[PDB]
């Protein structure tokens, strides 16, 4: 897997493989693993599947209940906790990373870090197992005030990159795009992913 | 995998004299070959006319002397006395045997004044079997002292030898010279000495300087 | 053990401290680990110190018969591929850690040899259990061509650091000074615990031991 | 351990143009008692003795390889052995085993053949010397011996006094330790003679 | 530890040894291996020193408390039975205590043996401890039930000296009781290695 | 938590005239790799204290919350009375001791600066419920580099001013960048004297590598 | 699990040892011999691990029967002893280590009666009285209490005596039967097996 | 769980609850017993179409000790059978069988405890 | 490492054990007792754990006592042999397994005499003949060899015998006495106790 | 450790950090990690320090005499084949992974990586715990045609960028450059060292 992050003015961009694998199996070649959370929050999965689908399931309905309850739509900062939590609480038996960024009306976009119950707000954030491999391109890259599109085609190399080098990741790669308009789900297919060196 | 427990050194010693007790330690407190602190001493005023020293695991000294401390006041508070050197000695060896299974990694010796006016030592081991003694020495150099005390206070191997009785000024220089020897040859000893003497006055505290290295 | 090295202006400066333990106790409080390799190559041992010892007296020896047949002054760089590779033959088992200085036809040099056979030529080193606060002082103060008193300064204050710092360290500081006109061995440079002294009355009167048998061989005879 | 399966102390003490050495006489495997007169202190020259604590089969080996090697070497260099040499001999005899070791930790003392000069020692399993101007000890009380050797030992010791501190040392150690004891010998090696002693010891 | 105990024409006699050991270490020269109970009532202990006096403290104020209720004392066969459920309570816990508890009651003198695993004998003549076969060996070969007191006295003191000799865990004092009708009496407190001096001086 | 994830390396801390400084570096690491390069590993309790914590960042943020909550729900009374430095610290060994006793530990080493009644404050606590006050402390791989230079100082003079405490902090942190593989060249200086806690950062050392020519 | 024992008086030596050859559970002999005859004054008598035991033993015996043909003497008890621990502390540390506890037993012209004690690991006592096995633990303390250096051959075989008896009451194992043999001046005597 | 007081003080210290159980003991058969020297008797106050055996108010609690009752015979039923079982819980913690004093005790205790 | 063996005779169950009590190396009791009278015709002969044999062979006692007591009747010997089954079966997948190996030798009125056999997993068995231990091992087949369902009592006390003479002589432990017990329509008999020099 | 070697047209260049680690603890800061097996031919030490040294030590000896009997300087094919013979026949008790690169008049500047005892031309070859980090950077910003001085920026902020991710990894940077007029060997300190995004 490799999962990603960035914060942009008004938003955030988040990206995925689709490689899903049992060893050397690949399981399933085409899965999304970018969820809503609410209607403006999304987390990126990673690590175990069981895991990673539990912990989000409780996370949006622990979400939902929150927003009706304050008659507003939940803070990405709540969405956060809420994951940070529950990856906290049974860190000795939870083995996945959720990746958690979307917009608010008081914060804007903003990408948090849950890794192993922690919590940390950053400009970008990278996981998974390909994420070993793009740590040194992520830091070359990354130059603040990205636009929107610029935001999509660092993650989507970035991604390219590490689906290539890691036996893990591969398949098409999965953006979304939250602002304060909405989402954008998009799809690079395994066919048109950018080309590097690759020998 | 995680170990609950840590080493963390010292040496400890008391004497009972007719009407005296002495309690006394180092105070190096250590963890593998470093020195945390050279200004731990290992003596704890109980009441006064009784002090516990307190040597090994140091999460477990500082738990088990908050213990001893909260259980003297529930005693006071409900038989309107302050506990007994005797009474204390067997409320400890309790406290520590309700640990039998998870035990506290804690060497004590009491020291104090029995109901007679005399000095009592009670000596015990981590899960709480204890007797009274007229001496002994616990902790890291424990074994290096304690040969000594059995000869110079118990007067064992000696043919023809008056056996007079220990005064206060003859055990204050034996407990400086023990710790002095234990200091040279223990990597665990050192800095310094604090001596605690009981008497019906009170408690007084000597300290004295003993190797850094 | 606590064994530094450090190269100065005109030479290099070796030191160590004088215990020895037997697991947490002490067995020596004056041993000697600066040993001699040659009369201008000198070396610290620390870790197995019968490793230690047997690895140094090895390389004397080779030393003084390459120098023997050579007929020239030994070389540092010499007793550095001795030790190396009889250390890489061993996969570790000789516990050897040792600081190698000297001087010789090409100026100071200091090397650190470890017992897989690994080394590094370095400005100033540290080995031994209290190696991290004597290369704390070393990193703290030390500075390029320093002056034979500045650098037994410096030497000095980095093994005591671990003396007092490192349980499995203490004792004395001893030094090493090579030049290019020799070397001075400084046995006890400085004693960081004064004389530690104690009302020590312990006689036993003649008599105290009960004895059982008694037997009295005289060697006059032979005298 | 290996080193307590037999059990046994044994020490060396410097004194005033003379040397003491002394052991325990128990051979026993773990908690049993077997003989209370097992000899670990061997004599390699008028004024010098080995003593040997440890593993008894090697205690035995160590003494007897020993003992071969220092009568080709004073057959071939036609003279008795320094107490200094004797030492090396036994360093060499150690570690030629570095990796599969005698378990037994030597303690040398004897007076010099010609200089007359007092020379205690000590080496470890794997033969690493230790020469001291005091005292040295050996065995499964080593913590028991330093206690009493830091505490009781003076500079310049006459026989009787030496014989006393000695004598105080070994009974007053060996009395805390289980696996060792059943009588204690002493010898006080001197320029004109040897003293042999044999203490009345704790029999448990 | 050793510790014996054997019933004779003049009651009962019970032995034990004072060494504790820490390892191969003597942590303690001379510990009280015997439990007064009340003037009719004795326990010898071995194994671990802390389960031995948490274990038969806590049978002791069960005895006490036995009196309180019913005005008489507890028989030694309900005495050794409440020490024996204490012990099956707690099976597979790690406890190590070898124990005798010895008295006289209605139904004259009484020996048990109890185990840490819950086992009770009762029986004429027990040895407990790492020193238990050395004991077991002179008191089997010195033994008649018509020993006078004396005679008794001279065969426990012996048991325990001897096996002191032999077993490295095993030293200190002898600890001697005689239980006659009347209650208990300590007999002695010897030193064991007097007495094997003594033996060796005979020779 | 049974095996640590982010971990931060060693805290620094030294008693002056008239308060204490610590002292620690911004990294989060996950082994070997220095995953996060900028996170504060040092905690603003109340006025008078302040908390740098090695050890497991995750165990340090829950620690961090239950903190500044017992601190809100103590300044919701106005009652007078407030948490000493040495209050905390005692609370601290409890936690820590409870922790280690369940047998489910937080992952962390503390060090706790105060300033409280002209008395300077600073003392340790471990996973373990190890604790005490000393002159100085260094925590992990620091209590081998750090703190024999922090008591070679202190042994030639035992009382520093703010600014002498200051500058062999500094020095121990360029000491801490060189031999601690562990470690990243940003760090944060906090002090706590009568005016409060002040956080300074991030901070850097100027590192000198003249030696790869010797 | 066998039994050992020898008691050295002022000009014999005493041993006895089991007549068990057991498997498992099984008592397969009930007439064994454990010992071995190695000159006309000395026995080793041998215990320990199933094939180690006569394959050591066999080994000593011929090697010292070959040094009375070489030289026209036999080895004495003390040579006999310490050649026995040479093989058997040579063999410790090398592939082939032999499981044996053992006694020798001998009467030397010059030096009179000696018995040796010697374990698995090659240290050897010389020893007034002696046993090996369990059995060991339960007698060592009757020899302590009636063992006297003067004990004359009568006396010393109702010491024995007290010992199996011992053993029939108090040891676990069967052990029924005891081979007796005791050596002098005049060599080695086959003494009326004890039984119960 | 019902939790309610059912046995309370009264105004002048009476105990009603167990002053109207009295009232139905007052109503059973009447239950003699006499201790003689070596031997103890009991004898009850007693339908044709019956069986004699299923209705007999004296039962054994242990081999040595025996019992007859008066008053509601479905709660002594019950009491029979906690005796029953003490007697031997009471062999197999302490060895020894049950005195007459030990069981009335419990009994009593019994009784006592379902007044409070 | 104990002894217990039981002959199934046309109308009585002769039965026997070891009277070893031992520890270690040593032999602590040689007149000990290993059966338990559960009523007037059941004897429980019970072997195996330290703690475990007189633990549950008196739980057992006195429940079957209980059920006399409560209603004027002794349990039939099937009855109380799987009362004992249903008990040790519980105990096995609990934290307090019992590791105790058994014989429940009985008479009863209507079904004449019984032997059962119990491993401590709780497997029962009603058998002719049965032994228990390492001895079992060597006596057998001396049973399966002699053994004849019309054995008249003074036969199977001869066949017990042949069995206790073979342990005598090829058995490692020592084992020299044995309990001996027989029960008939009047209740269980004591024997006199097999003994060897 | 992270070691670089790249091919131009005419020579080579290779690059490493300069820390020496046992574990937490930094050894040495300063150490170079480039080795000359000959006058143009030179090999980049990883993994186990002892067995990399030894087995340079020995490829060293072996190339001189090599050369000496060929009258010629060894070819950079014959060095390659001569370190990847001695990492095969012990590949199970060495544990270090030497990179040869340098020049030929035969085949010019040349890359080499020795792998567990396996041979393979690179057009560049990045080894070392730090290579990780930096596997998706070296995709993306490798370019074919580059100049000796695009070459050593290129091994320059590669080695950078891994220094700042990897702990095992720090110090210096040493720079060769092998080619036909001989050997340039440079420094770049660790205060001069190109920055990137380090938060
Ligand atoms: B990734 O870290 O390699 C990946 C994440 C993944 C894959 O499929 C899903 C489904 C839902 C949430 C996350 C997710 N992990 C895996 O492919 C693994 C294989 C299997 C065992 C752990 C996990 O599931
Ligand atoms: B004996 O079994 O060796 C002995 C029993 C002992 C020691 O001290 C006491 C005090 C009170 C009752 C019994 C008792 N045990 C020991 O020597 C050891 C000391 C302690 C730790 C292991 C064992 O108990
Ligand atoms: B690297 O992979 O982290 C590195 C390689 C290295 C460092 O220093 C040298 C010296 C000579 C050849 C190679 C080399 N490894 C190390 O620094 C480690 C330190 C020590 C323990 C493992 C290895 O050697
Ligand atoms: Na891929
Ligand atoms: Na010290
Ligand atoms: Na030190
Ligand atoms: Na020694
Ligand atoms: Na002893
Ligand atoms: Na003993
Ligand atoms: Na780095």
């Amino acid at each position: 897997t490799t999962i990603m992050a960035v914060e942009f003015d008004g938003g955030v961009v988040m990206g995925s493989d689709s490689r899903v694998s049992a060893g050397e199996a690949v399981v399933n070649r085409v899965f999304d693993k970018l969820s809503p959370l609410h209607e403006r929050i999304y987390c990126a999965l990673s690590g175990s599947a069981a895991d990673a689908q539990a912990v989000a399931d409780m996370a949006a309905y622990q979400l939902e209940l929150h927003g009706i309850e304050l008659e507003e739509p939940p803070l990405v900062l709540a969405a956060a906790n809420v994951v940070r939590n529950i990856s906290y609480k049974y860190r000795e038996d939870l083995s996945a990373h959720l990746m958690v960024a979307g917009w608010d009306q008081r914060e804007g976009g903003q990408v948090y870090g849950t890794l192993g119950g922690m919590l940390t707000r950053q400009p970008f954030a990278i996981g998974g197992s390909g994420s070993t491999f793009i740590y040194g391109y992520v830091d070359a890259a990354y130059k603040p005030g990205m636009s929107p599109e610029e935001c999509r085609r660092f993650t989507t190399d970035a991604i390219a990159l590490a689906m290539s080098r890691d036996g893990s990741s591969g398949g098409v790669i999965y953006l979304v795009t939250i602002t304060a308009a909405g989402v954008d789900h998009r799809v690079i297919l395994g066919n048109e992913l950018p080309k590097f060196y690759d020998e | 995998r995680f170990s609950p427990y840590v080493f963390n050194g010292g040496t400890i010693l008391a004497i009972a004299g007719e009407d005296f007790a002495i309690v006394a330690s180092d105070t190096r407190l250590s963890e593998g070959f470093s020195i945390h602190t050279r200004d731990s001493p290992k003596c704890y005023k109980l009441t006064d006319k009784t002090v516990i020293g307190c040597s090994g695991f140091h999460g477990d000294c500082l738990t088990l002397t908050k213990i001893i401390e909260a259980r003297l006041k529930m005693y006071k508070h409900s038989n309107n006395k302050a506990m007994t050197t005797g009474a204390i000695a067997a409320m400890l060896s309790t406290i520590l045997y309700s640990r039998r299974f998870f035990p506290y990694y804690v060497y004590n010796i009491i020291g104090g004044l029995d109901e007679e006016g005399k000095g009592a030592v009670y000596s015990f081991d981590p899960v709480g079997s204890y007797q009274r003694d007229s001496f002994k020495a616990g902790g890291s150099a424990s074994a290096m002292l304690q040969p000594l005390l059995d000869n110079q206070v118990g007067f064992k191997n000696m043919q023809n030898v008056e056996h007079v009785p220990l005064s206060l000024d003859r055990a204050m220089r034996l407990v400086k010279d023990v710790f002095i020897s234990a200091a040279e040859r223990d990597v665990y000893t050192g800095d310094a000495l604090r001596i605690c003497i009981v008497t019906k006055e009170g408690i007084r505290e000597e300290t004295v300087s003993l190797r850094k290295d | 053990t606590t064994i530094a090295g450090l190269v100065f202006q005109d030479g290099v400066i070796l030191g160590a401290d004088t215990r020895a333990t037997n697991d947490s106790v002490v067995a020596d409080k004056s041993c000697e680990k600066i040993h001699f390799i040659a009369p201008k190559i000198y070396c610290c041992g620390a870790g197995v110190a019968a490793d230690a010892e047997m690895t140094t007296r090895m390389v004397a020896s080779k030393m003084e018969l390459h120098a023997l047949s050579t007929g020239r002054e030994p070389r540092v760089a010499t007793v550095t591929r001795i030790l190396r590779q009889t250390l890489f033959r061993y996969q570790g088992h000789v516990g050897a850690s040792l600081i190698v200085g000297g001087v010789d036809l090409t100026g100071p040099q200091l090397y650190g040899v470890h017992p897989h056979g690994s080394y590094s030529r370095l400005p100033f080193t540290a080995l031994g259990s209290g190696q991290d606060a004597a290369l704390a002082v070393l990193e703290d103060r030390f500075q390029p061509n320093m002056t034979l008193e500045a650098a037994q300064g410096l030497l000095v204050e980095a093994v005591t650091a671990g003396i007092l710092g490192d349980l499995g360290s203490g004792g004395n500081v001893d030094a090493c000074v090579i030049t290019k006109t020799g070397a001075k061995l400084l046995r006890t440079l400085s004693s960081p615990t004064e004389p530690v002294k104690r009302s020590g009355r312990y006689h036993f009167v003649p008599g105290t031991t009960a004895v059982l048998t008694q037997t009295v061989k005289p060697l006059t005879l032979e005298l | 351990s290996i080193m307590s399966y037999n059990g046994g102390a044994v020490m060396a003490m410097k004194g005033k143009n003379c040397v003491a050495i002394a052991a325990d006489r128990r051979f026993g495997i773990q908690a049993q008692m077997v003989t209370t007169d097992f000899q670990k202190i061997f004599p390699m020259g008028d004024r010098l003795y080995i003593g040997l604590a440890g593993l008894a089969t090697d205690v035995q080996t160590v003494a007897q390889r020993l003992k071969f090697r220092l009568n080709l070497y004073e057959l071939k260099e036609g003279r008795q052995i320094k107490p200094y040499t004797l030492m090396s001999m036994v360093a060499n005899l150690l570690y030629e085993k570095r990796f599969g070791p005698y378990y037994t930790e030597p303690v040398i003392a004897g007076l010099d053949p010609k200089t007359f000069k007092p020379f205690i020692c000590s080496l470890d399993l794997i033969g690493c010397p230790m020469v001291t101007d005091d005292f040295v000890v050996s065995g499964t009380c080593a913590e028991q011996m330093y206690g009493m050797c830091e505490s009781l030992w003076e500079p310049n010791m006459d026989p009787d006094h030496l014989f006393e501190t000695i004598s105080q040392a070994m009974l007053n150690a060996v009395d805390r330790d289980a696996v060792s004891g059943m009588g204690v010998i002493v010898h006080i090696i001197e320029k004109d003679k040897i003293t042999t002693r044999t203490l009345k010891a704790r029999m448990d | 530890t050793t510790t014996l105990a054997f019933k004779f024409q003049h009651g009962v006699i019970a032995a034990v040894d004072s060494r504790a050991s820490a390892g191969s270490y003597i942590s303690a020269l001379r510990v009280n291996k015997v439990i007064e109970i009340n003037p009719y009532l004795l326990g010898t202990m071995s194994g671990c020193a802390a389960d031995c006096q948490y274990w038969e403290r806590l049978l002791a104020k069960e005895c006490r408390l036995y009196y309180l209720r019913n005005g008489e004392r507890i028989s030694v066969s309900a005495a050794s039975k409440l020490l024996s459920n204490m012990m099956c309570q707690y099976r597979g816990m790690g406890l190590s205590m070898g124990s005798m508890i010895c008295g006289w009651d209605k139904k004259g003198p009484g020996l048990y043996y109890v185990d840490e695993h819950g086992t009770r004998l009762s029986g004429n003549m027990f040895s407990t401890g790492s020193g238990n076969t050395y004991a077991y060996g002179v008191m089997d070969s010195g033994y008649r039930p018509n020993l006078s007191p004396e005679e008794a006295y001279d065969l426990g003191r012996r048991a325990i000296a001897y096996a002191t000799h032999r077993d490295s865990y095993s030293g200190g004092v002898v600890n001697m009781y005689h239980m006659k009708e009347d209650g208990w009496v300590k007999v002695e407190s010897t030193d064991v290695s007097d007495l094997l001096h003594q033996y060796r001086e005979a020779n | 938590t049974q095996n640590p994830m982010v971990t931060g390396t060693s805290v620094l801390g030294v008693k002056f005239e008239g308060g204490v400084v610590i002292a620690a570096d911004m990294l989060g690491s996950y082994g070997s790799l220095a995953r996060f390069r900028n996170i504060s590993r040092i905690m603003r309790v109340n006025n008078s204290t302040m908390l740098g914590a090695s050890g497991d960042y995750a165990d340090f943020q829950y620690l961090k919350q239950v903190l500044g909550q017992m601190v809100i729900d103590e300044e919701l009374l106005g009652d007078g009375h407030s948490y000493s430095p040495r209050a905390i610290h005692s609370w601290l060994t409890r936690a820590m001791y409870s922790r280690r006793s369940k047998m489910n530990p937080l992952w962390n080493t503390m060090v706790i600066g105060g300033y409280a009644d002209g008395e300077s404050f600073l003392g340790y606590v471990d996973m373990l419920g190890v604790a005490y006050e000393a002159p100085s402390l260094a925590t992990g791989y620091g209590a081998y580099l750090a703190q024999p230079l922090l008591r070679e100082v202190l042994e030639k003079q035992p009382v520093l001013s703010q600014t002498e405490a200051r500058d062999l902090v500094e020095r121990c942190m360029r000491v801490l960048y060189y031999r601690d593989a562990r470690s990243y060249n940003r760090f944060q200086i906090a002090t706590v004297t009568e005016k409060g806690v002040e956080i300074e950062g991030p901070l850097s050392t100027e590192t000198n590598w003249d030696i790869a020519h010797m | 699990m066998e039994y050992l024992i020898g008691i050295q008086g002022p000009d014999y030596v005493l041993v006895a040892s089991d007549r068990v050859a057991a498997s498992n559970i099984v008592q397969m002999k009930d007439d064994h011999d454990k010992m071995f005859k190695m000159s006309e004054k000395i026995l080793l008598l041998c215990v320990g691990e199933a094939g180690d035991t006569v394959q050591f033993a066999e080994y000593i015996q011929k090697n010292v029967q070959l040094y009375k043909m070489r030289n026209g003497y036999e080895l004495s008890p003390t040579a006999a002893a310490n050649f026995t621990r040479r093989n058997l502390a040579d063999c410790l540390r090398s592939r082939t280590p032999y499981h044996v506890n053992l006694l020798l037993a001998g009467y030397d012209e010059h030096e009179g009666p000696a018995l040796y004690y010697m374990d698995y690991l090659a240290a050897l006592a010389k020893a007034p009285f002696a046993a090996h096995g369990y059995g060991a633990f339960l007698t060592l303390s009757i020899l302590d209490r009636y063992y006297t250096p003067t004990i004359s051959r009568e006396r010393a075989v109702e010491l024995l005596r007290k010992c199996l008896e011992e053993l029939q009451k108090r040891f676990i194992l069967n052990l029924p039967t005891f081979s007796v043999r005791i050596i002098d001046k005049n060599g080695i005597h086959d003494l009326d097996n004890i039984s119960f | 769980s019902y939790d309610r007081a059912i046995t309370v003080f009264s105004p002048d210290g009476h105990l009603f609850q167990v002053e109207y159980a009295q009232e139905a003991v007052k109503k059973g058969s009447t239950a003699v017993g006499v201790r003689g020297r070596d031997i103890v008797v009991l004898g009850v106050e007693k339908a044709k179409l019956q069986d004699e055996r299923t209705v007999r108010k004296i039962c054994a609690l242990d081999d040595n000790v025996c019992m007859a009752f008066a008053g509601l015979t479905a709660d002594a039923r019950i009491v029979i059978n906690r005796a029953r079982v003490e007697c031997q819980s009471h062999r197999l913690t302490v060895e020894d069988p049950v005195t007459v004093e030990y069981i009335t005790r419990y009994i009593a205790s019994l009784k006592q405890r379902y007044t409070q």
